[PDB]
RNA sequence: UGGAUUAACGAGAUUCCCACUGUCCCUAUCUA
């Protein structure tokens, strides 16, 4: 789960392994991400944890902003390049898989997200709800 | 399904949708703009030396020299000739927003096609006075 | 000496043996209790599996996150003509 | 309940069958199977398939500029449920598939 | 691992040599190392050699042992197998105090300190013969082991050691070679650190290199000049970086720190 | 709450209206108790009780003389 | 930390501090070797008995150093304050002995392992295990009165208020018997006494209320007597180190 | 402080300004609110206020809405009817219009 | 009047509802305890909608709306629709748009007679907002922050802004707008103004935590309480400028 | 060496034997199952026009989706829609028991109104519901003139 | 203090970056 994300979430496709690098969506600088671990995983002997969209990770900027790098921060995908299906029933799915930087209760660092952004992720964090244009 | 296809058509593998692609040719303001821009320092070229009609970024100026004269160059400036299949067309080959359909296919027959026409040839004009 | 990383262990040990069936009509091991005071009522029924296919409803389902929204789901078809009754069998209770 | 047009195949797509993809500039594109799907990866054109209402419809198969073929809006302007008014759409329907 | 075979040469040396290197003394002492000495075997006196001096002009070649030999012996000494200057300064004190233990019938004595200093270069120097390896590598001798030389004083070494202090570096730790520029993934985000170190006149003088700013800029110039260029067309940046960082260690780029001068 | 605020709420308030009557009960039981902890309580709990009853006994009769 | 510690886990008296520790290194170790191992095994079994002792141990008294709220240098007010409440000479020097012990345990068990990798038999490496055990066991029993007095410094700090040194403030002051507290639970939402005797209280009592929408403390203090400055109480100093460090009306 | 003053005359010094034009721009304050009184918590006599019926049917996770119920048409009756949303194909909507 | 309260466990009152001078709209999740705080005021005056957008509970955030019309996003389905249509009475010009970005709700704060918008809204909307919302736009951009939607709200009024709106852009906005704007914060210090409370010509709700020295400074410059006509925002200045 | 879709260590040294629980190969399928609490949807009349059709269809066609089901004909008795799987492939004889129990899950207790009953073709990826709906969108072919 | 610090070549030894991938998440299917 995540603490800030209001209501529960039900379980979609699994994209994005630990290892994965995904976009930064936000004009908070960053250009990329880099995934170390999701929270709220479970645990399963040799799983790998994975992440999908709406989850909450745990990222690091690859390259971006040269002031940014070494620490790892919070991370929210909302983009997924992996067919999930929504209920009224389709298997969606997008060009690549993107996340914006926010702090541990769900808020954003940057100020606007560029890209058409999960139904499902703005729907759980109402963070993202308020700094997107292009709700999928 | 075998490799050719998937290790090429693969979604971290994608082109630029070439509806996109005729969008920014129609304007003037959007080919000078994506012609001139500013040096950037990832892509190969860095900046300059680009092809707007395809979505590739020639490395030097003799590397596009040769690319406009070349046989996949003149496949898709061919490709970009019609109108450029938007839903609209998939949806009213089905009897549904006809209307629509007409409405932007008359658009492009008798008032945009004519400056996406000019605007590709002062384009060419524009490649050959740098090159 | 003792194991070094723990997982559950593989399968279910409750269904074993994992042996072929007795018979393709698997058999009903218990039935509803019993009411002596309920109108009488058939407690079974069989019928014959026949495909699958897919439904959209409308969800009535309080405090769910698809409140007031559709839901496609899936179906199983079974293909049940009426069943016609030839005998009666009574059972007595021993101590066995 | 909003029976969509394959982008490629032009087909109908019924609730649940199908893949959608979004493309960074926000457009929905919907299939009605794979073939569609696959087809629009490869980047062939619709419109030189052989076997898809794009290529006839404008290619000098079946007719499309027709006075049956204006009822298909998608409406945007949503008024009032009234129910004499459900039952002429009903008729009318079905009286227009006919004439077609 | 380590520690163990440097107490077992502190126990088993008559004296001890703790090798610094002439670019920075003051930040490979970091001793914590002589207080347990001097105190638990005051008998042995810590001689000094300064190392790789050539890279510190002879004056700061006397501004570096003027105020420390006011400590110890403190013999500032660049080593080379055929030209090394320094070492007719010590290979007879360290001799005349072989002589001083003359009920002993013997001395053995011992080198310390941080890898990537020259301790193996040094017993190289005094033997002439590469007896042990020399490795522009840090971690290259990773045992001790004796050796004879003028059948009265052995020698041996030990590999290097890092006072476990949890503060005050992680860019100066990479600064001294101790860790391999292979071993970090991240090669990139310390060129700002050389480039914040070092000035910008060798900088420009080495390559040479385009008229430039900007480490970033600077990486990609490097980088530009070289040929060192991925699948289209950004450059190999770790690749280069690690050139930058193997120069910075190997000394084929200048640099040292300035002490209070001459008064 | 600031400062010995039980305290405060046990002279204004009050305690269980039983509070009596279980400390007592429990006091009068405890003697049944320690020997029911002596005959059950095996296996190094009986040996800690054991060593600690013979502690307090040994010091009650310090006291007492 | 500041305001209102409150987070500081409990200060077992030194034999139960002893008795947790001692049985837990019992219970979460594997308690059976046998004569017959290979002396490699039977010298790491007594090994790690001896460095998870050591390591509950400390752990048990880090937790105490890291959670005392460190008198001095923390705000002058506070300093004071615990200076008047819990003596801060024995406050200082207490923890200060829990430090000290700490070390001694750590290094207690540093020196008995590196011994430990020596033994030659069972009993040799029995008899170092019941050697090290037990001199931590007497460098614990010596704590009985640091831990019997961090205890009850303890559950009051704990109770103890929490009045920002900055925000806008009220102090409300003077002789016992006059009304301080009379105002204050007029005032504001509080429970402070009133019974018609000298001290009604024996602490600072607060009480906050609003006033143009922003905070207001308002904080009761026990009172002065005449006492010229000479001869007072831990009651009248803090009144004293309030009226002098608070800056309000 | 003289960094925090002229920081806060942003909130400070808010703008009436001159309204730029000969157009009006007024307050549109509807009248079905000046006869509404104003709500009560104690007073027995207070509305029905729909919190009252789903704890009194009833249960915070448990009672159905009537999502319908409430919207105006002519006649109410088949307010509780159903669109038929589609048809044979061509789903209902897109032919359903006026005339 | 500044009634605030809070959706399921959420103070962001404005992403799940839509107030304004004739109609709300309000998510339909969980329970009614949030519609029913807003029926304790609101009351039977204007008509209330339980609603969905899309699927999904932010309404406030995907919808846009004044007192002349509504403007629903491309992905609302035809039932919904329908919904709302039935819901509403005849005058709120209810319409769906065809448009590249959905949350229509962050790219035009808007008002009876006004409504600033993204930059890179399209002609045919920039038109279609003057044709049904029945205002004049203007392309524009809180201090920079693109997305006006949830950095400016806005009433009949007077319009709140994120803290960071610079002095000479703020007058710019309020000669756009001719009337007046403040710097405001919400919710414990939310920067996201619009999507923290909703606010018309009788009442603001915003969420919990919103402290009452916001609530006051805000309440001031909408004039909700009885009667607070924007010059208590200079009569509080005793208190504004101290708490900073 | 000597096999990898296997399990390495099937025992310890003791017992010197494997044991019950070790999960060795053998048949895999047809086994006799038990799944409970499965929702009736549709209790589908036999005689009936039009079972397919909801309150909101409303298009006249029965259940059998085009040229029937696979290995299996065309439904034509009456018949049980259950929401989700059952044991079993098709042409088989189930069993339907009655919930031994009082189920307290409201799930149990709300009530289904289906919206629309797929009937495309199983057999190939279909796409419409009726045959008169393929004639309808293909148009004309050479044979019907 | 009369014997000392290197291109090319390499089935030589070690470490690393790019491309790439069923090596792995986590297996699935086909052919002889
Ligand atoms: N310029 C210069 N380079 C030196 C000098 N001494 C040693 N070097 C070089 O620096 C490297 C240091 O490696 P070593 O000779 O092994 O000395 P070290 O510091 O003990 O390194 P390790 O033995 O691996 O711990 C050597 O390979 C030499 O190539 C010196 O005096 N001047
Ligand atoms: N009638 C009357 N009596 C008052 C008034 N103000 C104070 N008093 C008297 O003062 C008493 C209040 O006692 P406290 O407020 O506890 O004074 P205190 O004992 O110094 O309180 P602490 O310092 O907290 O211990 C009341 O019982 C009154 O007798 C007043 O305004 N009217
Ligand atoms: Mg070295
Ligand atoms: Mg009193
Ligand atoms: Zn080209
Ligand atoms: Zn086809």
């Amino acid at each position: 789960s995540g603490n800030g994300a209001q209501g529960t979430k039900f379980r979609i496709s699994l994209g994005l392994p630990v290892g994965a690098i995904m976009n930064c969506a936000d004009n908070s600088g960053a250009r990329n991400l880099y995934i170390i671990a999701v929270k709220g995983s479970g645990s399963r002997l040799n799983r790998l944890p994975a992440a999908s969209l709406g989850d909450m990770v745990m990222a690091t900027v690859k390259k971006g902003k040269p002031e940014l790098r070494k620490k790892v921060m919070p991370a929210i995908v909302v983009r997924q390049a992996k067919s999930w299906r929504r209920r009224d029933g389709v298997f969606l799915y997008f060009e690549d898989n993107a996340g914006v930087i926010a702090n541990p209760k769900g808020e954003m660092k940057g100020s606007a997200i560029t890209g058409p952004v999960g139904k499902e992720c703005a729907d759980l964090w109402p963070r993202v709800a308020s700094n997107s244009g292009v709700v999928v | 399904m075998g490799r050719y296809s998937v290790k090429r058509y693969k979604t971290k593998r994608r082109t630029r949708d070439l509806d996109l692609i005729y969008n920014d040719l129609s304007t003037k303001e959007s080919v000078q703009k994506l012609l001139n821009q500013p040096l950037d320092e990832t892509k190969p070229g860095l900046g300059q030396h680009y092809c707007i009609h395809c979505a590739k970024y020639m490395e030097t100026a003799i590397a596009l020299k040769t690319h406009l004269k070349g046989k996949v160059h003149k496949r898709r400036v061919k490709e970009l000739r019609g109108v450029p299949y938007t839903q609209e067309v998939s949806d009213a080959a089905a009897g549904y927003n006809l209307n629509k359909f007409l409405n932007r296919v008359q658009e492009i027959t008798q008032s945009v096609g004519p400056e996406k026409e000019s605007n590709e040839a002062l384009l060419k004009e524009h490649l050959d006075s740098t090159l | 000496s003792h194991r070094k990383y723990e997982a559950p262990r593989h399968g279910h040990l409750g269904f074993l043996p994992r042996k072929r069936a007795a018979s393709i009509r698997a058999r009903v091991k218990a039935f509803p209790k019993d009411d002596r005071s309920k109108p009488v009522a058939l407690t079974s029924f069989l019928g014959y599996k026949a495909g699958m296919t897919t439904i959209v409803r409308d969800l009535d389902r309080p405090g769910s996150k698809f409140h007031k929204r559709e839901v496609v789901e899936a179906v199983t078809v079974v293909d049940t003509p009426p069943v016609v009754v030839v005998g009666v069998v009574g059972y007595v209770e021993t101590p066995r | 309940m909003r029976i969509y047009q394959c982008h490629f195949c032009s087909s109908p797509c019924y609730p649940g069958h199908g893949i959608m993809f979004v493309r960074n500039d926000a457009k929905e594109f919907r299939f009605c199977r794979s073939k569609c799907h696959k087809a629009f990866k490869q980047r062939r054109n619709p419109r030189k398939l052989k076997w898809t209402k794009a290529f006839r419809k404008a290619a000098g198969k079946e007719l499309a500029v027709d006075s049956t073929l204006t009822f298909a809006q998608r409406r945007n302007v949503p008024v009032r449920y009234n129910r004499e008014l459900v039952a002429t759409t009903l008729k009318a329907m079905a009286r227009i598939e006919e004439i077609r | 691992r380590i520690w163990n075979e440097l107490y077992k040469v502190i126990d088993s040396s008559d004296v001890v040599i703790h090798v610094l290197d002439a670019r920075d003394p003051l930040g490979t002492r970091c001793k914590s190392v002589e207080e347990y000495m001097k105190k638990e075997t005051p008998h042995k006196h810590l001689i000094y050699v300064l190392n790789k001096c050539d890279l510190v002009p002879t004056w700061v070649a006397a501004a570096w042992v003027k105020h420390l030999s006011k400590e110890r012996p403190t013999l500032a000494f660049h080593a080379s197998i055929t030209n090394s200057f320094g070492k007719g300064s010590l290979i007879q004190l360290l001799r005349q105090f072989s002589q001083l233990h003359t009920d002993r019938k013997q001395i053995s004595v011992g080198f310390i300190g941080y890898p990537n200093t020259g301790k193996s270069s040094i017993i190289n120097t005094l033997r002439k013969k590469k007896v042990c390896q020399v490795a522009p590598i840090p971690g290259e001798t990773k045992v001790w082991q004796y050796i004879t030389l003028m059948k009265r004083i052995f020698l041996i070494d030990c590999p290097g050691i890092v006072p476990p202090s949890s503060k005050d570096s992680e860019e100066d730790i990479l600064f001294r070679g101790v860790v391999r520029v292979e071993h970090v993934t991240h090669p990139e985000q310390y060129i700002p650190g050389v480039l914040k170190r070092c000035q910008v006149k060798h900088l420009e003088r080495t390559y040479e290199i385009s008229g430039w700013k900007d480490a970033t800029e600077f990486i990609e110039i490097l980088a530009r000049k070289q040929g060192r260029l991925l699948k289209g067309g950004e450059p190999d940046e770790s690749g280069v970086s690690k050139q930058i960082l193997n120069d910075f260690n190997r000394g084929k780029i200048p640099w040292f720190v300035l002490p209070p001068e001459k008064e | 709450p600031q400062n010995d605020y039980i305290e405060r709420h046990i002279k204004q308030h009050g305690k269980r209206l039983d509070h009596e009557e279980r400390k007592r009960k429990r006091e009068a039981r405890e003697s049944h108790k320690i020997s029911e902890r002596a005959q059950k309580l095996t296996g190094w709990k009986g040996k800690q009780f054991a060593k600690k009853r013979y502690a307090e006994k040994v010091s009650m009769r310090k006291k007492i003389k | 930390m500041q305001l209102s510690w409150k987070d500081i886990p409990t200060v077992a008296p030194a034999n139960d501090l002893l008795d947790i520790v001692l049985n837990r290194t019992q219970r979460k170790t594997p308690t059976v070797i046998r004569p017959g191992f290979k002396i490699t095994r039977i010298r790491a079994f007594y090994m790690r008995k001896v460095k998870y002792t050591g390591e509950g141990f400390v752990e048990k008294f880090e937790d105490i150093l890291k959670g005392f709220p460190n008198i001095n240098d923390v705000h002058p007010f506070h300093r004071d304050l615990m200076d008047t409440l819990y003596e801060k000479n024995h406050y200082k020097i207490s923890l200060a002995a829990i430090s000290r012990a700490k070390s001694l345990v750590e290094q207690v068990a540093r020196d008995y392992v590196r011994l430990l990798k020596f033994g030659q038999s069972l009993f040799q490496c029995k008899q170092l295990k019941r050697a090290a055990l037990g001199r931590m066991a007497t460098i614990v029993k010596k704590l009985r009165d640091p831990l019997a007095y961090l205890e009850q410094v303890r559950q009051h700090i704990g109770r103890l208020p929490s009045i920002d040194p900055n925000t806008r403030t009220l102090l409300i002051c003077g002789y016992p018997n006059v009304g301080k507290s009379s105002f204050l639970r007029c005032i504001t939402k509080s429970d402070v006494d009133v019974q018609p005797y000298a001290f009604t209280t024996k602490s600072l009592y607060v009480g906050h209320f609003d006033y143009k929408y922003l905070r207001f403390q308002a904080i009761d203090t026990p009172g002065i007597l005449d006492r010229p400055t000479e001869e007072m109480n831990n009651i009248e100093m803090q009144s004293i180190y309030a009226i002098a460090h608070l800056r309000s009306c | 402080s003289q960094s925090r003053i002229n920081n806060v005359l942003n909130k400070i010094h808010v703008a009436q300004p001159q309204a730029r034009d000969d157009v009006k721009r007024t307050p549109f304050i509807p009248e079905s609110v000046k006869n509404l009184k104003k709500y009560d918590p104690e007073d027995p006599n207070r509305r029905k206020l729909a919190r009252d019926i789903e704890a009194e049917n009833g249960g915070a996770g448990v009672f159905n809405v009537n999502l319908k119920d409430k919207y105006l048409l002519e006649d109410d009756e088949w307010k509780n009817d159903i669109m038929p949303e589609i048809l044979d194909g061509k789903n209902v909507y897109d032919f359903l219009d006026p005339e | 009047m500044a009634t605030r309260t809070q959706f399921e466990n959420s103070n962001e009152i404005g992403v799940f509802s839509k107030l304004t001078n004739t109609y709300c709209l309000v998510a339909v999740g969980g329970s009614e305890n949030f519609y029913s705080a807003f029926e304790a005021e609101l009351g039977d005056a204007i008509p209330i909608v339980h609603t969905t957008i899309a699927g999904t509970r932010i309404i406030g955030r995907m919808t846009a709306g004044n007192r002349r019309g509504l403007l629903v996003p491309t992905q609302t389905t035809d039932q919904e629709l329908q919904h709302l249509r039935n819901s509403l009475p005849d005058s709120v010009k209810i319409q769906r748009v065809e448009e590249r970005l959905s949350a229509l709700g962050n790219v035009i704060c808007c008002n009876d007679y006004v409504a600033l918008v993204h930059p890179d809204i399209d002609r045919e909307t920039e038109e279609l907002i003057s044709d049904v919302l029945g205002v004049e736009v203007f392309r524009q951009t809180i201090s920079g922050n693109i997305l006006v939607g949830s950095y400016c709200s806005l009433s009949n009024q007077g319009g709140l802004v994120h803290p960071q709106t610079s002095v000479q852009d703020q007058e710019e906005l309020s000669s756009l707008l001719q009337v007046p704007l403040v710097a405001g914060t919400v919710n414990r210090g939310s920067s996201v103004v619009g999507a923290g409370m909703v606010v018309n010509d009788y009442l603001a709700v915003t969420g919990l935590d919103t402290t009452a020295p916001e609530l006051s400074v805000i309440e001031s410059i909408f004039r909700l309480q009885d009667a607070q006509p924007e010059s208590i925002s200079g009569n509080l200045r005793d208190t504004l400028i101290e708490t900073y | 060496h000597r096999g990898l879709r296997k399990v390495a260590c099937i025992g310890a040294w003791h017992p010197a034997h494997v044991m019950w629980s070790v999960a060795r190969a053998g048949q895999r399928g047809y086994h006799s199952r038990t799944s409970i609490n499965h929702k009736i949807y549709r209790v589908g009349k036999g005689d009936d026009e039009a079972n397919g059709a909801t309150s909101f269809d409303r298009t006249k066609k029965t259940i059998t989706p085009m040229g029937g089901f696979v290995h299996y004909g065309e439904i034509k008795n009456d018949f049980i829609m259950v929401k989700g799987c059952i044991p079993g492939n098709r042409k088989r004889i189930v069993t339907l028991r009655k919930s031994l129990y009082t189920n307290t899950s409201r799930k149990a207790l709300e009530e289904v109104s289906l919206k629309w009953i797929d009937t495309a073709s199983k057999f190939g990826k279909g796409r419409f519901q009726t045959p008169a709906e393929k004639h309808a969108f293909m148009g004309t072919l050479k044979k019907d003139l």
